[PDB]
């Protein structure tokens, strides 16, 4: 029922093989549905998502016009930043970047986010207010003073509680055929003996979506949490994702074990055992 | 649609 | 400061030897970005292996995935090979059809 509209963009610095590559990807939840890239032939924004290709060649001029802008941004950025960290100009650095809006169910705006990371840390990030900053060093200190000097809050706050959300609105109608659909995971329990006397039992969850999912093993209804081992949940590929989560257990006592699952397309949890 | 007009850092 | 990626081999469907299905790769959780992955057949490469838009987690780490299509049999041994600055040689990982 609650929904997010996400850019992430990434700059990286390449000395002496050119000047610094911008990539953009657009995400609707889960799904991806733009992306840009400065080291394409004819740099451009291009659909990723069915329900995006019906946007007018209007649509994907002005938000071509917009990356190409950042990128160049981006590159003044990382050129202040190696200031602001006495930094050389022979290695590579990161500049990357993520904002967007978080809704309800009723289309209103829960929460914004505009933050950025330097070389993989968080660097400054636009408070829950949509007023203020954190920095997190004294080189973050800078751009803070910087961005309070500019008001460059009041414009990020705009967006996130306007466009953003009115944007985000737009896709979700366009789009919910699928963006309002939740898959609920197909779910099956393996069994390996690894010996004479233990062997493993697997649970799976596969062809879910949204990503969001718990599995948890319980023995004789005690979560297993630190005896379990959890694959990070990973995309399939058709928009779907898979999970697994698998314990080592006495032979023997395998009735004694309940995979456990939980997810929005699950009216109930689900309950498992091996057979 | 993405945010335009945004700051150097 | 870098971190290492995780990375998982498995399929788009559960494999049935004879059935076209899609070889998948995931490598996530690394930084920085450059990363190179390379699909193997019985230890050949694959040649054009696609993959996603360079993306990342609310951590900052960097995620890809890289597939393409392939047919399972018994005998066939499928893997995938990763290459990254924290690597001091690549790492493969085999596809075991139950993980």
């Amino acid at each position: 029922g609650s929904h997010s509209m996400r850019y992430f963009y990434t700059s990286v610095s390449r000395p002496g093989r050119g000047e610094p590559r911008f990539i953009s990807v657009g995400y609707v939840d889960d799904t991806q549905f733009v992306r840009f890239d400065s080291d394409a032939a004819s740099p451009r924004e291009e659909p990723r998502a069915p329900w995006i290709e019906q946007e007018g060649p209007e649509y994907w001029d002005r938000n071509t016009q917009i990356y190409k802008a950042q990128a160049q941004t981006d590159r003044e950025s990382l050129r202040n930043l190696r200031g602001y960290y006495n930094q050389s100009e022979a290695g590579s650095h990161t500049l990357q970047s993520m904002y967007g809006c978080d809704v309800g169910p009723d289309g209103r705006l829960l929460r914004g986010h505009d933050q950025y990371a330097y070389d993989g840390k968080d660097y400054i990030a636009l408070n829950e207010d949509l007023r203020s900053w954190t920095a997190a060093d004294t080189a973050a200190q800078i751009t803070q003073r910087k961005w309070e000097a500019a008001r460059e809050a009041e414009q990020r706050r705009a967006y996130l509680e306007g466009e953003c959300v009115e944007w985000l609105r737009r896709y979700l109608e366009n789009g919910k055929d699928k963006l309002e659909r939740a898959d609920p995971p197909k779910t099956h329990v393996t069994h390996h003996p690894i010996s004479d006397h233990e062997a493993t039992l697997r649970c799976w969850a596969l062809g879910f979506y949204p990503a969001e999912i718990t599995l948890t093993w319980q023995r004789d209804g005690e979560d297993q949490t630190q005896d379990t081992e959890l694959v990070e949940t990973r995309p399939a590929g058709d928009r779907t994702f898979q999970k697994w989560a698998a314990v080592v257990v006495p032979s023997g006592e395998e009735q004694r074990y309940t995979c456990h699952v939980q997810h929005e397309g699950l009216p109930k949890p689900l309950t498992l055992r091996w057979e | 649609r993405p945010m335009t007009f945004k700051g150097a850092l | 400061i870098q971190r290492t990626p995780k990375i998982q081999v498995y399929s788009r469907h559960p494999a049935e030897n004879g059935k076209s299905n899609f070889l998948n790769c995931y490598v996530s959780g690394f930084h920085p970005s450059d990363i190179e992955v390379d699909l193997l057949k019985n230890g050949e490469r694959i040649e054009k292996v696609e993959h996603s838009d360079l993306s990342f987690s609310k951590d900052w780490s960097f995620y890809l995935l890289y597939y393409t299509e392939f047919t399972p049999t018994e005998k066939d041994e499928y893997a995938c090979r990763v290459n990254h600055v924290t690597l001091s040689q690549p790492k493969i990982v085999k596809w075991d059809r139950d993980m």
